[PDB]
């Protein structure tokens, strides 16, 4: 199960 | 590896071993991404609960190998570590979520027909691989069971990536979307699964639509080793590829 | 920068010499059945 | 538990099961050592990694069980928690060590022919009974194995303690001296542990000196469940009675 | 003199043992 969503590396969202 | 089988020459030429060197020790598996890039598992580097902090001068990896009950000259190489990088987000304070790292070799090594780099997933490969019911490749020369019982040569398994609910209640473990598993389920006849020894080493698919071979996921977990109704987790990788790309552009 | 290097995923004793691995048409057909 | 065999009618008055109030749940084993104090794991009240984090109305306690598949009338009792106490330096990050927790009940309980506290161990009972080879005894309604599958009546199993250094090198997991494992060794003839849904529960041993049955132990950790080379880890609770002492003299 | 702690009702009350208790004193 995977999305093509990446994962954050902060805080400076949209 | 778990209900595996042995590899062909040359199969997963982006293979890496990760050893510990005093006491000579396989502590891990890797891949190899570029001539001077190797990706492995944080948990791999630094796990405390294991009392496993290493640093660059406590390791060493060898590339190209086949056999260990054999030293195939002129073909596996060995290199030292220049600079270990461990995902900034990684907090071995719970989960092991955004289980990933990346070392930079001393000297890069010379590709050749056994020693080759794999891909990472461009987003159309993750968004049409990354399915329930597709499988994936898992390479190593982890334990062969969980209980010699040690390889002599490279195993590999192939197997199905799992729903999401089905990894979830799985296990009592809280799992993220930094990861997904992969495994055949109670009852599909077939069996197989990473073991001790594996971690840190590839999950790769083959793409259909270049025929390239790309590293989904990166071993990462799981309660035992191929047992019923349980599932080996690993790395989401493309969710992670920013921060990949960071490391090798900005070093 | 980067998604996987120019000649990566092409292994030189298969893909690039058009043979197959034993086991590499199982995933080839999980592909959706 | 695994390998454990059913229980005499009260064999163990001082039994206790943690259940989850809702969804209605057995969470883990605990034990009475007062008409007002119940006993237990910590990582049974708090664990994140599970997402296991309660509050004393969550949860509940029966007294005085046998069989689950019955409602002992008059017999069992259900008492409500007051307050619930971790040790101030558990750790669950790491390895467990401290792994000690203190329930506060509402209401005492009514002793009687089944409900009965169990004695923590003094100075001499520790010294003389915590040797390697000496057997204690596990109790509770856990699996029936790592893989129904659960229990209807109290199961009971009695295992051996092992060397420190057996232990030390049965698992790649750091342990402390707050810990002690017990179990057969591969190739002894006998088997047993305790499974999930034992955790919390006592191990106890039953003085030679004045014929009292003394909680050396409570269910804490394992790497599945009656595995060859594995042994169940318990928390030292005699290294750690100053703990308990203090929360009930002082609340 | 730890209270009553220990001593089961329907065994060292009564001077009865359990079918197991033997295995851990000749341990
Ligand atoms: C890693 O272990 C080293 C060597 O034992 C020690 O000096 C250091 O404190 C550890 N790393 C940290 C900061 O956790
Ligand atoms: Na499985
Ligand atoms: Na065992």
């Amino acid at each position: 199960p995977a999305e093509t969503e990446y994962d954050s590396l902060y805080p400076e969202d949209d | 590896i778990v209900e595996g089988s042995d590899a062909e020459i040359g199969m997963s030429p982006w293979q890496v071993m990760l050893f510990r060197k005093s006491p000579q020790e396989l502590l891990c598996g890797a891949s190899l991404i570029s001539d001077r890039w190797v990706l492995t598992a944080a948990h791999c580097l630094l796990y405390p609960p294991w009392d496993k902090n290493f640093t660059e001068n406590d390791l060493l990896v060898r590339i190209g190998k086949h056999s260990r009950t054999r030293y195939e000259a002129n073909i596996e190489k060995i290199s030292m570590l220049e600079k270990i990088y461990i995902h900034p987000r990684y907090n071995w304070r719970e989960n092991l979520d955004r289980d990933i790292a990346l070392m930079k070799l001393k000297k890069p090594v010379a590709f050749s027909d056994y020693i080759h780099p794999v891909c990472l997933p461009d987003r159309e490969t993750a968004a049409s691989l990354l399915q329930a019911g597709y499988k994936g490749r898992v390479t190593g020369w982890g334990n062969l069971k969980e209980t010699k019982g040690q390889p002599s040569v490279l195993q590999v398994v192939n197997l199905p990536i799992v729903e999401r609910p089905v990894c979830k209640d799985s296990t009592r473990i809280r799992i993220t979307d930094n990861m997904f598993c992969a495994g055949y389920k109670p009852d599909e006849g077939k069996r197989g699964d990473a073991c001790e020894g594996d971690s840190g080493g590839p999950f790769v698919m083959k793409s259909p639509f270049n025929n390239r071979w790309y590293q989904m996921g990166i071993v990462s977990w799981g309660e035992g080793c191929d047992r019923d109704g349980k599932y080996g987790f690993y790395t989401h990788v493309f969710r992670l590829k920013k921060w990949i790309q960071k490391v090798i552009d900005q070093f | 920068f980067g998604s996987g290097e120019a000649d990566c995923g092409l292994r030189p004793l298969f893909e690039k010499k058009s043979l197959e691995d034993k086991t590499e048409r199982e995933l080839l057909e999980s592909y959706i059945d």
